[PDB]
């Protein structure tokens, strides 16, 4: 139905930046909303960024102003620019998609690391 | 607000109704509810979807909590069903792998105040949220992250009051909120708990009415990460420990007779005060909406067949459904429609041709006489 490849990510020191990338393969007009969770500690994972079709977005308050979520519709692909990044940001980021019908789909997550 | 004289000495997924007020009619204004209740503890993500994306704009009650000390709210928005519009809510709860998504398919009067602090190590001082409640009518709120920093005024009947009550409910809320904030740091070294843990403290204070309005029971109870901590018994006269650190607080308040000065508060002020709300609001109070009741009858499958006993538009929450086999029977929990009134249905399956034969019993305080459908 519906696949989600996730790359970038990796391993930096506090204070660096990182990117993230997600793209959807099947239907051209399969997916809404993609975006990022992220792993908490815990058992839930927590909103990091998502973005809808026509741009519309939301961040998770812990990570407003520095993470920034962009689009291309074209090639059904969602990137996620880091910036100022601290130890708390170390997680396993998933991507997530949204179908028209309100299905969810999930990559198998994207692992960042800050010291 | 209630007094609070002295100091001290787990886990529940939400359960999810996503529904509308009224029932739906392509091109006709609804609104759009998802009820989340029975979850622990409080903190809770809720959004409603449209054809895979968040609706933006979306309001939502003010934190409160059942007997059980499970907390319940209403995230609601207006929004127009069309034919093609799929609608859904999504809850994120620390109970969730991943936040889970829920699809849309088309007498005694009593006064409660229930307060809920949840710390937050960290990320500064601990959030305090507390309602009021007449019945089954919120009239008083406070958020201690809110800008006004004040009890704000949730029912029309309360803005009747002057502003020497604002001024009182507001510095004892506030004073509750200090005295709460000492309590967890209290429950976190008896429980020799880490520092670094988000923790709950519930308390829960108010008194019930008859007919007549003479009192009849009184209450003051506390909890702690969603369990029972100490609790004032029905005499009124001594207390309810749970563990060994509540044992410490039942004896502090022991000595300083904390249960005659609840007690005397309960008997006196409280009764004065819900009898002067239930005038004030009494066509909003002292009413009984009855239940718009019917039933439907679409079959599942060519062997069975489902029958849904309908209630809606009731107030106050109380209701009983009943088809006796209480097993085969599916009984969602009360809620809000978000005008006042209340909803509810019982469902049961049924093997086709055998229709005529089941019955709904709807027992309501607004009924002269049960119903038999």
């Amino acid at each position: 139905e519906v696949k989600l490849v996730e790359s970038g990510g990796g391993l930096v020191q506090p204070g660096g930046s990182l990117r993230l990338s997600c793209a959807a393969s099947g239907s051209i007009f399969s997916i809404n909303t993609m975006g990022w969770y992220r792993q908490t500690p815990g058992k839930q994972r927590d909103l990091v960024a998502d973005i809808s079709s026509g741009g519309s977005t939301k961040y998770g308050d812990s990570v407003k102003g520095r993470f920034t979520i962009s689009r291309d519709n074209t090639k059904n692909t969602v990137y996620l620019q880091m910036n100022s990044l601290k130890p708390e940001d170390t997680a396993v980021y998933y991507c997530y998609g949204l179908s028209y019908s309100n299905d969810d789909y999930w990559g198998q997550g994207t692992q960042v690391t800050v010291s | 607000y209630p007094p609070v004289p002295e100091t001290f000495g787990i886990q529940r997924t939400p359960k999810i109704q996503v529904y509308s007020r009224h029932p739906a009619e392509n091109g006709k204004s609804n609104f759009l509810n998802c009820y989340v209740s029975g979850f622990h503890p409080s903190d809770i993500e809720v959004d409603l979807l449209k054809n895979g994306e968040r609706i933006e704009k979306v309001e939502h009650s003010d934190l409160s909590f059942s007997k059980d000390w499970s907390f319940y709210l209403l995230y609601y928005t207006e929004f127009t069903p069309t034919e093609k519009d799929e609608y859904a809510c999504r809850v994120n709860h620390v109970t969730l792998s991943q936040p889970k998504i829920v699809k849309w398919d088309r007498g005694s009067h009593s006064m409660r105040y229930f307060s809920t602090s949840v710390s937050r190590p960290g990320r500064g001082e601990p959030r305090f949220i507390a309602v009021g409640y007449v019945d089954d009518t919120q009239f008083v709120r406070f958020d201690s992250d809110a800008a006004s920093q004040r009890m704000e005024p949730r029912a029309p009947w309360i803005e009747q009051e002057g502003p020497e009550y604002w001024d009182e409910e507001t510095g004892k809320v506030k004073a509750h909120s200090q005295t709460d904030r000492e309590n967890l740091r209290i429950a976190l070294r008896c429980y020799n708990q880490s520092e670094a843990g988000s923790h709950t403290l519930q308390m829960m204070f108010g008194c019930d009415v008859g007919s007549d309005g003479r009192f009849l029971r009184g209450y003051h109870q506390y909890a702690y990460d969603g369990k029972d901590y100490i609790a004032l018994k029905e005499d009124l006269r001594s207390w309810t420990a749970a563990d060994m650190c509540a044992q410490i607080t039942k004896r502090k308040w022991e000595a300083a007779h904390v249960a005659e000065q609840q007690r005397a508060y309960l008997e006196g002020t409280c009764v004065d005060g819900l009898r002067r709300y239930l005038e004030n609001g009494k066509e909003t109070l002292q009413r009984t909406d009855p239940p718009k009741t019917h039933m439907t009858h679409h079959p599942i499958s060519d062997h069975e067949a489902t029958l849904r006993c309908w209630a809606l538009g009731f107030y106050p929450a109380e209701i009983t459904l009943t088809w006796d086999q209480t097993q085969d029977t599916e009984l969602v929990e009360t809620r809000p429609a978000g005008d006042g009134t209340f909803q509810k249905w019982a469902a049961v399956v049924v093997p086709s041709g055998e229709e005529q034969r089941y019955t709904c019993h709807v027992q309501h305080e607004g009924l002269p006489k049960p119903l038999t459908l």
